[PDB]
């Protein structure tokens, strides 16, 4: 019994008449792209990424961001042409290129990439630490403009918050110093919340910082709705994830539904969720920046409990499923004696009655 | 002579069985299936489960090794476009690698 | 398996292999070339 | 408590909260607790007998070049990333 | 009696995909031992060089990808004479492992072919990672 095909064969269409005047593959690269192609093309029949592959609904992702600024594609390719032009017509840099010993600036390039391909980066790293599926509860947001955050340690370090980077509370224990370019008459919004912060609803998170009505760059004038909390991730709990945002209003936006006391100690206040927040500021706020950072515990989080919280610090602890072992049978036939040793509780010995 | 009993190898565990780590999926003379997530393979070409979950088949692109040489000289005569499909037998996991629950509070 | 339609995927021998002169093509020919120079003779 | 226990040193006190950190409660008190047998005699003598290795362990301090945990080696390596990752100010 | 802020739940649930890999307790697809290359990590970094372009990616193993470095993009294009060469993968490797000390992925694995392995050029660019601080090698995972 034969059953007909649901869909084309995958080398139904290759003819076989003229096998010895198709060409072959002839190097092993060339199979490996082909292959990985065609793996990357949906089958009619079972495939690895239905079983193990993520699902995605059907529904395009819906984005919330600023609409994507014009450019004219003629005048900069122009540009970049002549550019390059005149840096192939370096005969230095010819030269440094031929003994492979020329070297490009770094910050600059960074720079450059900050303005062209950073926002689309940076949306896919988000994606990829998931923070698009936990908050919005499924969205999307491009960061067109750039933010930067800085921790003051010392009297001249700084530590960075670029993307999902690892800061420690002990770092984050003050607050941090923010820049976005901006220009008169913009409000802006900055938001803090601990994605895996939370000791009681797993589904809800905690809000650490929140500013409001921000003049420019003027980040001090701003109006402080909540006071800034350090981040207290519990020992043992993992690493968690800190989410900085900063989103912009057409119009001023009155906050005291959301307004908490100074100072803001208590769990149940700071619990918050930007999910039916945005909702119902989506009116008159829009998304411009996101930021993220990964923490860890530190000595500083014990501090930060008893005092600041003043609360007995919770400590966590990743423990595995017990092994399995079969139903023990009376007579185990050909094992050898440690048989027993899985199935007994505890290796004191025991007298009965006795 | 000749007079040699089977060697009872074939499928073990068909699709949708529930199997525990080192159970053994399938015995074969010749690789009829190939491994893919958490299955290994012995020696005697003897497919056994890395991991607790359940079976599934699937059909999958064989990519040899490089220094599979013989391998290499087989899908380098091929016409351009042809592709290789094998069985791939798979393992999906079922229970989390553990939890995180409160043991003290000080 | 046989009797799922998707039978025969795996089947790889088709795709590989398992001389006469027409009357307008030429079946078999041969070009030698001679030099006194093996560098040139091999480059040509 | 540790700091009012007067029947040991001031810096063996001192050693003792520094390294067992942990083991310190809100109200200071170090806590030692076992469950390695039935017996009530034998968690005690167990629980005993940890403090008595901590009590010697920071009377000796050893110093040795100790080796490196495989898990503590990740740990090491981004502690260094983020030390390299960390930032001066322009102007001081 | 009863305090608010020690309210906590007997179970923690933590929602970061980089907690187990970072606690080095993630499962990792091991098998497909007759096909290359191994599926058995948490980050790959693939290399595809091109007839015109040459470009870097590191990405998980569910197939997202992490973060990329392609001679395409216009900030090194504007430095790079040429996008087919060692000082394009020179720079290509340093500027990723720039990107990811960045975004806090230190470890991956390289797979490469054996040719591909022996070219200077990849040399190079496990060099420019060396340097700037990405190590290929995970982790072994923590089973007990
Ligand atoms: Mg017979």
């Amino acid at each position: 019994r034969r059953t007909p095909p649901l869909g084309p064969m995958p080398n139904s269409d290759i003819d076989l008449s003229n096998l010895e005047r198709l060409e072959k593959y002839r190097s092993f690269d060339r199979y490996r792209r082909r292959a990985e192609q065609e793996a990357q093309a949906p089958h009619w029949w079972r495939t690895y990424r239905e079983y193990f592959g993520e699902k995605t609904d059907p529904k395009e992702k819906i984005d919330i961001g600023l609409p994507p600024p014009k450019v004219s594609r003629t005048q900069q390719l122009l540009e970049r042409k002549q550019a390059i032009q005149e840096l192939r017509a370096n005969v230095e840099e010819e030269r440094a290129a031929r003994l492979r010993t020329a070297s490009v600036p770094l910050d600059a390039v960074r720079a450059e990439w900050e303005r062209t391909c950073g926002p689309y980066h940076k949306q896919r790293l988000a994606e990829y630490y998931g923070l698009y599926r936990d908050l919005f509860h499924g969205a999307t947001f491009v960061p067109r403009v750039p933010l930067h955050v800085a921790y003051a340690v010392g009297e001249d370090d700084l530590m960075p918050v670029y993307c999902g980077n690892e800061v420690t509370p002990t770092e984050a224990a003050q607050a941090p110093e923010v820049t976005y370019e901006a220009e008169e008459g913009s409000l802006w919004t900055l938001l803090l919340t601990s994605l895996d912060g939370h000791l009681l609803e797993p589904d809800a998170e905690y809000l650490h910082w929140l500013l409001t009505n921000i003049p420019g760059n003027r980040v001090a004038e701003g109006q402080v709705t909540c006071p800034y909390l350090p981040p207290f991730p519990a020992r043992g709990s993992g690493i968690h994830r800190l989410a900085f945002l900063l989103f912009k209003q057409d119009q001023p936006i009155d906050f005291s539904e959301d307004a908490r006391p100074s100072p803001c100690y208590q769990l149940a206040q700071r619990t918050f969720r930007t999910f039916d927040f945005y909702k119902k500021h989506q009116e008159t706020m829009t998304p411009a920046g996101l930021s993220f950072f990964q923490c860890r515990w530190d000595d500083s989080v014990t501090y930060i409990f008893h005092q600041l919280l003043d609360m007995r610090e919770p400590v966590f602890e990743f423990v595995r499923p017990p092994p399995y072992h079969p139903k023990q049978k009376r007579f185990p036939h050909r094992q050898p004696l440690r048989y027993l040793d899985r199935y007994r509780d505890s290796h004191e010995p025991t007298y009965g009655i006795y | 002579g000749g007079k040699s009993s089977g060697r009872r190898q074939g499928i073990k565990k068909m699709e949708g069985h529930y199997v525990h780590a080192g159970n053994i999926i399938a015995t074969q003379r010749h690789f009829r299936w190939h491994p893919g997530a958490h299955v290994g393979v012995g020696k005697n070409k003897c497919l056994y489960a890395l991991e607790e979950g359940i079976v599934r088949y699937t059909k999958e692109v064989y990519v040899p090794h490089p220094r599979n040489t013989e391998a290499v000289d087989l899908i380098t005569r091929l016409p351009k476009g042809a592709v290789l499909y094998k069985t791939f037998v798979h393992v999906v996991p079922a229970k989390p690698e553990g939890t995180f629950k409160l043991v003290a509070m000080l | 398996y046989k009797t799922k339609p998707t039978h025969g995927i795996g089947k790889y021998k088709h795709l590989i292999k398992a001389n006469l002169g027409t009357d307008y093509e030429y079946g078999v020919l041969n070009i030698h070339l001679t030099a006194y120079d093996m560098t040139l003779a091999e480059s040509y | 408590h540790l700091a009012t226990a007067e029947w040991i040193a001031e810096p063996v006190r001192q050693k003792i909260a520094i390294t067992h950190k942990n083991k310190i409660n809100r109200l200071g008190e170090l806590i030692l607790t076992s469950e390695s047998s039935r017996y009530q005699f034998r968690n005690l003598a167990d629980c005993l007998q940890k403090i008595r290795d901590m009590i010697t362990e920071a009377s000796q301090t050893p110093k040795e070049p100790t080796k490196e945990d495989v898990k503590l080696h990740r740990i090491r390596i981004e502690n260094m990333n983020r030390e390299r990752l960390r930032q001066k100010r322009i102007h001081s | 009696d009863p305090v608010e802020n020690e309210a906590v739940a007997p179970e923690f649930t933590n929602r970061n995909p980089r907690n187990l890999e970072l606690l080095s307790v993630a499962r990792k697809e091991r098998g497909w031992r007759t096909v290359f290359p191994s599926r058995e990590f948490w980050h790959r970094l693939r290399v595809i060089r091109t007839q015109h372009h040459v470009e870097a990616l590191v990405e998980h193993q569910n197939g997202k990808v992490v973060v990329s470095a392609s001679t395409r993009e216009w900030a090194i294009k504007k430095h790079l004479y040429s996008t087919r060469n060692v000082v394009a993968c020179e720079s290509i490797g340093r500027v990723l492992a720039q990107r990811c000390l960045e975004a806090g992925i230190n470890f991956m694995v390289y797979q490469p072919t054996p040719w591909e392995a022996a070219s200077d050029s990849m040399k190079r660019l496990q060099s420019a990672m060396t340097e700037g601080g990405v190590v290929l090698r995970e982790p072994q995972r923590i089973y007990e």
